[PDB]
RNA sequence: CGACUCUUAGCGGUGGAUCACUCGGCUCGUGCGUCGAUGAAGAACGCAGCUAGCUGCGAGAAUUAAUGUGAAUUGCAGGACACAUUGAUCAUCGACACUUCGAACGCACUUGCGGCCCCGGGUUCCUCCCGGGGCUACGCCUGUCUGAGCGUCGCU
RNA sequence: AAGCCUAGGGCGCGGGCCCGGGUGGAGCCGCCGCAGGUGCAGAUCUUGGUGGUAGUAGCAAAUAUUCAAACGAGAACUUUGAAGGCCGAAGUGGAGAAGGGUUCCAUGUGAACAGCAGUUGAACAUGGGUCAGUCGGUCCUGAGAGAUGGGCGAGCGCCGUUC
RNA sequence: CUAAGGCUAAAUACCGGCACGAGACCGAUAGUCAACAAGUACCGUAAGGGAAAGUUGAAAAGAACUUUGAAGAGAGAGUUC
RNA sequence: CGCGACCUCAGAUCAGACGUGGCGACCCGCUGAAUUUAAGCAUAUUAGUCAGCGGAGGAGAAGAAACUAACCAGGAUUCCCUCAGUAACGGCGAGUGAACAGGGAAGAGCCCAGCGCCGAAUCCCCGCCCCGCGGCGGGGCGCGGGACAUGUGGCGUACGGAA
């Protein structure tokens, strides 16, 4: 995801829980050389990434 | 497909919040549709949805404000947001009464010796 | 060796971006500015440089607050009133 | 470098007089500004004279003149006590009152 | 853009004699 | 004409010894107007003779 | 320098997005006079004194 | 000439106001006179052009006796478009060549409730000057 | 006739002089003459469907609300509106909002560390942890509270 | 109409001026007076443009390239294969700090740059790419800097770090 | 005259700002540095220095289409007085 | 050996307010030169001007005589003309250089301490009621607090005033 610059690993983990009710093993962030922050949110092994990605709209 | 402002005046705060958060859903979905390409119809809907967020957020920020000053109407000590903000200097001016006070001697002069209306050449 | 060979050992810097004037003039060693004088409370300006006074004056920037004051000035400084609705 | 019979002139232009040149292009606009305020002053006091309170008969000092009669600052208290008008009533009725004026004659 | 000036830089000085 | 016209620049002439001819020129910079000539009526830009 | 601060990377992020050619649809505007960007900074002649 | 000292009457200022006028002023400047038959029926000299009026062309290369509807009003370039006033491009496509509203006479307006209130108020002000100036 | 060189003329090249235009400057004149701890000026960073610069705007980010006006914006698509509905666009703008630095205000500028209360997850306060909100700068006035003095005194 | 060109006709001693032709498309001229930022050949004058030099000097510091094939319209310079070389582990190597800030990677173009060329590039146009409890910053203090109290200073403020 | 106390509008100034009006002023090397994305590009570590750059056409009607060349570039054709 | 008043001096994330900074064309208070002239130059001149500092306002400052005058006397302050390029200053050189009066624009005067007299008759803050509250005011009720006799308020200020 692209995440707002003033965010936090605690808030990003809680955000994806609030929107698409999926639990998170760990959340991994970086700041791109274009101004914004990118996040690599890691799911728990009990859910499937491509199953919920179709609900997002991305494929 | 329009979201007006008159109909939003006579609703409850929680229903307008329900009117607020559901509009946030496609706003997140329209940003999903922008990076996936989608269609030009959903691209122009971004501006329509974004301005509808401001319309709902205005009414929440509107109707909350005159409830605070109606509760604070008549109270001597109101918060700084509700206080009149004319300038730095106009807030530092007189009290609209204090220039109208005269001394006991100044009041004695004007009633005893008023400025008389007069004319000449008679 | 004071010329071309002396330009090669220019690695470290002395000035950085100031956080009050925005120009690259904040001296690291003295911990001070001098395009505007950041640690001083008052903004540094001088009348012997008339061009530098008009580079950053009142009329230069955004007027994100002062243009409302000019706009509110001709209107009468009214508050708390609304135009008559239909 | 004077040459062939001029006067020894002393122009006072050695200062930087060009920074302090006072132009008088405001003269016709100032005359309208004074006049339009003079008519507006006379309209606020509808029955009162436009010139203001009465001025006394005053002879000149400085024996150069010694004979002309001017319009004075105001009537003295010694002149008011003869006429029977109190000094705090003459101001309101339209008489110029000053306390400084002596009366030697 | 057009460069900064750098002309022919002040040719070779000579010895200065007395009387 | 404004008295600041032709005087907002900060130019003084290069000394003798160069191919230029004693004109107050712009000091340095990677600019088109750099060492060109100001403070004269003969130069491009600059002050007019006997300003009104 | 691989040891940038938060303001420096945030400064370089904006200068990177400003180095982009003008879009084609600008030229067909009515009251237009812009032909090229005329501000395309490149890392060799312009060195971004920071 | 003008006697109000607050009127521009300047070559640079009038052109600056005309070319940089906002959209709602541009509606008023782009006003067109009515036809002869409507002038004794409405007592209105001129009226701003609208979206769905139909137009008799007065002057230009397209001058004639044809009556054509306005397609759409282009207020940025101070000009309107007519259905039968166009010009074929090189590639066979047709481009509506615009006609300025000053060279436009309106045969019938596209009436709405915000337009009837403008016909009478211009006619009401017409009758004030006749009675006062009699 | 040649090839080369000079002058003049026509035409074609480099160049943008002259001329006519001008939403721009200069000068004078008139009215008003208003910044800010309720956070000024300035600066940084972001915001358009396609947006680099200018301008505008501030996470409600090419503008929100209201009034006036009344069928458009437009470079291209799009879709609202029925203009028989507070209604597209514009101006006014009096309501709301206004990210960070900046007199800059918790401590210093590394955007790092703090503390005191309230609320929700942790929990059903029982301490960690997380998230949100309100506070915490100096100088100084009136008053309140708690104090200090082998200062001046009385009671003891 | 102005402006410009002219192997045309001319006028005035002269400053200059009037017509003819061509280009041009929108304002211009004579007389009486008024006013000036009013006439250029120079000032090693300013700005801008163009010549001879001149297709000339030059593209020579560090041993060296050759053959066949592929792409293409195009190959001395691109790629592949083979041969011959060089840097010789204090390297023309493999990694960093300061500095640079997208120059890193893929695709496409060859308009402009790479002082020849280029199918190529660090050039351009599209997109993508940097993931930390354990690696650093963040914490500590050194040389030093710098507030409060205090003192000085007409003053912005200055002195000083336990007085 | 009555110091060693104090208040007081008007006639006065105003190259900053807001909104204007006017010109025997300059007309793109002139006029403010800036008529245009100008205190911008650019230069210097910094204080600071600081440009050049107006005009198609009434309306883009901005040259469809054929042919040579890979293309830049041409020949035709077409629009506009 | 403590308690209770009073005086001085502290701590407050105490309750409620206030100042900072910017612009700065005009103004006020300081500080403050050298170019230049005198054909040199040192007094002088530039000049209390440029620069530097602080402070506000829409105007500021000044302002109602410890004044000008010697007259048959004028009468706050501010600006224009004139006095005046004058009196006067000056290596009496260069140069510098006012003021009175008069004509105008405008024109408005006053308040304290003291002296005294009135039972502190005065003022600030907190709670309650009525009115209007988007330049927090008016009236009433409170052995509700504080300031104040180390002096608040009324009469009263040189033109006399008080009883
Ligand atoms: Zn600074």
């Amino acid at each position: 995801f692209i995440v707002d610059v003033k965010a936090n690993k605690h808030q990003i983990k809680q955000a994806v829980k609030k929107l698409y009710d999926i639990d998170v093993a760990k959340v991994n962030t970086l700041i791109r050389p274009d101004g914004e922050k990118k996040a690599y949110v890691r799911l728990a092994p009990d859910y499937d990434a491509l199953d919920v990605a179709n609900k997002i709209g991305i494929i | 497909a329009k979201i007006k402002a008159r109909d939003l005046r006579g609703k409850k705060k929680e229903e307008l919040l329900k009117q607020l958060d559901d509009l946030k859903v496609e706003l997140s979905q329209l940003r999903v549709a922008k990076v996936t390409g989608g269609a030009a119809s959903k691209l122009s809907k971004i501006r329509v949805v974004r301005k509808s967020i401001a319309r709902v957020l205005t009414v929440i920020n509107q109707t909350q404000k005159e409830n605070l000053r109606k509760f604070y109407k008549g109270k001597k000590y109101k918060p700084l947001d509700l206080r009149p903000k004319k300038t730095r200097a106009m807030r530092r001016r007189l009290n609209k009464h204090e220039e109208s006070l005269k001394t006991k001697k100044q009041q004695r002069k004007e009633r005893l010796y008023p400025l008389r209306k007069y004319a000449v050449k008679a | 060796t004071k010329g071309t060979s002396s330009f090669g050992k220019r690695r470290n810097k002395t000035h950085t971006l100031c956080r009050r004037c925005g120009s690259k003039a904040y001296h690291l060693q003295k911990s001070t500015c001098g395009k505007c004088g950041y640690p001083a409370k008052r903004k540094r300006k001088y009348n012997w440089s008339a061009k530098a006074k008009r580079r950053n004056t009142t009329g230069t920037g955004r007027m994100r607050h002062l243009k409302i004051v000019y706009r509110r000035f001709r209107h009468g400084f009214r508050e708390g009133t609304t135009p008559k609705p239909k | 470098a004077p040459s062939r019979n001029g006067m020894i002139l002393k122009p006072h232009f050695h200062k930087d007089w060009q920074r302090r040149v006072a132009t008088w292009f405001n003269q016709p606009a100032r005359k309208i500004r004074r006049r339009k305020a003079r008519q507006a002053r006379a309209r606020r006091i509808a029955p009162r004279p436009a010139s203001g309170p009465l001025r006394p008969i005053v002879r000149c000092p400085t024996v150069r003149y010694h004979t002309k009669v001017r319009a004075g600052r105001g009537f003295s208290l010694e002149e008011l006590r003869v006429a029977g008008i109190h000094k705090k009533v003459a101001r309101t009725i339209g008489i110029s009152v000053d306390p400084r004026r002596r009366n030697k004659s | 853009p057009r460069p900064r000036p750098r002309p022919r830089p002040r040719p070779r000085p000579r010895p200065r004699p007395r009387p | 004409v404004s008295e600041l016209a032709g005087h907002q620049t900060s130019a003084e002439s290069w000394g003798t010894g160069r191919a230029v001819a004693r004109i107050p020129r712009v000091r340095g910079g990677g600019t088109h107007r750099s060492g060109q000539g100001a403070f004269g009526n003969m130069c491009r830009g600059g002050r007019m003779f006997a300003p009104t | 320098s691989s040891h940038k601060t938060f303001r420096i990377k945030r400064f370089l992020a904006k200068k990177q997005k400003q180095n982009r050619p003008i879009p084609q649809w600008i030229r067909m505007k009515t009251g237009n006079k812009i032909r090229y960007n005329s501000k395309r900074r490149h890392w060799r002649r312009t060195k971004l004194g920071l | 000439m003008k006697f109000n000292p607050f009127v521009t009457s300047d070559r640079s200022k009038n052109r600056k106001r005309h070319f940089n006028a906002p959209s709602h002023i541009r509606r008023k400047i782009m006003s067109s006179p009515l036809s002869k038959e409507l002038r004794q029926k409405y007592n209105v000299r001129s009226m701003p052009i609208r979206k769905d009026d139909e137009v008799q062309v007065v002057r230009g290369h397209y001058k004639g006796q044809q009556i054509g509807k306005v397609v759409q009003v282009y207020r940025k370039k101070y000009v309107i478009y007519i259905e039968r006033v166009q010009r074929e491009k090189a590639n066979g496509t047709t481009v509506h060549v615009g006609i300025h509203p000053s060279k436009v006479v309106i045969t019938r307006l596209k009436l709405d409730k915000d337009r009837k209130k403008i016909l009478e108020r211009k006619a009401k002000s017409r009758q004030v000057g006749k009675e006062k100036g009699k």
